[PDB]
């Protein structure tokens, strides 16, 4: 019964209690806000090819 | 606007109110020396009292070029707001 003197908690159960959650990448905040601010650029810039300024305030000609 | 308009060079604006554009009129009894100055450019012509009255003869009648309609663009401007 030498196995009953070994630590009963497995090496697996250490690696799933220490590494419980997949950690958040540093770059996943950049490349997720950048793709969402690229829609703020598109709609709201005045130099974009798809501005909403002629759709929401139609021009007086 | 109506067919006949009765304004021009009488009780007119004599000067600009801003500084972005400098207006100077010089009214005589018959004509007026206007002097406009906007940015670097300048212009000064002679406007007769019967030259401003022919201005409102053919109307401009501005109208909005909308993507879909003026109604839709006012709802979409509110959703954008």
């Amino acid at each position: 019964d030498r196995v009953l003197s070994l630590p009963a908690v497995s090496k697996n159960q250490v690696l799933e209690n220490v590494f419980h959650t997949a950690p958040k990448a540093p770059v996943e905040h950049l490349e997720k806000m950048v793709s969402a601010n690229s829609k703020v650029y598109d709609a709201l810039n005045l130099q974009s090819k798809r501005v909403l300024i002629w759709q929401v305030k139609p021009a007086l000609f | 606007l109506t067919t006949f308009t009765f304004s021009g060079l009488q009780d007119a604006p004599v000067a600009a109110l801003s500084g972005s554009i400098k207006l100077n009129v010089a009214a005589k009894a018959g004509k007026a020396e206007v002097t406009v100055a906007a940015g670097a450019a300048k212009a000064a012509t002679q406007v007769s009292a019967a030259a401003l009255r022919k201005l409102s003869g053919s109307k401009i009648s501005l109208a909005e070029v909308a993507r879909i309609s003026v109604l839709h663009s006012s709802i979409q401007n509110y959703l954008l707001s």
